[PDB]
């Protein structure tokens, strides 16, 4: 809008070229691996952990975070989660919340 | 007319003319930019604004006839 102050449809060329060098600086910067089911588990927790936090339920972070990484984990790379139902209940408390392998 | 007349009794009330066509505007752009690098502090930013502002009256003015504010 500021920049608007200078024609809009070229703006566009920009933030589609130039946010497309930023598309790829990211990708550079990115750290693969590993591969090993012995490393990975301990990433995915990481990742549920910084993506489970700021919602009320980070409480216990960890008990969730691993609730997810299990039933990825089943039904390797990559099924649909369409297999796995979140089913819930009003059950007393907070971190009730078990993962069933039923 | 009170224009004409009065921009003349701004001469008689204090003589003196700067340029127009923006050019007195994109002096400050200038000039106060530089007193604001070695200001440092948080009033570097909002000094830089006076730099980001005067330039509307060139760039409207100039925009104002089609040509390009940059």
């Amino acid at each position: 809008e500021k920049l608007i102050d200078i024609h809009p449809q070229t703006i566009i060329e920009g933030y589609r070229l130039a946010s497309a060098a930023a598309l790829d600086a990211l990708t550079k910067a990115a750290v693969d691996n590993s591969h090993d089911k012995t490393m990975f588990r301990e990433d995915l927790i990481h990742i549920a952990k910084t993506t489970l936090s700021s919602k009320i339920l980070s409480q216990d972070k960890d008990h969730f975070a691993e609730l997810a990484t299990n039933a990825i984990l089943r039904l390797k790379g990559s099924t649909n989660l369409e297999h796995i139902q979140i089913i819930k209940i009003l059950g007393g408390k907070l971190s009730d919340s078990f993962l069933d392998e039923g | 007319l009170h224009d004409s007349l009065c921009v003349v009794r701004n001469l008689v009330k204090d003589s003196r003319v700067v340029y127009g066509g923006g050019a007195a505007e994109v002096t400050m752009s200038l000039a106060v930019s530089e007193e604001a690098d070695k200001q440092r502090g948080i009033d570097q930013y909002a000094f830089r604004g006076f730099a980001q502002a005067l330039d509307t009256i060139p760039m409207t003015l100039a925009e104002n006839s089609g040509l390009d504010p940059i």
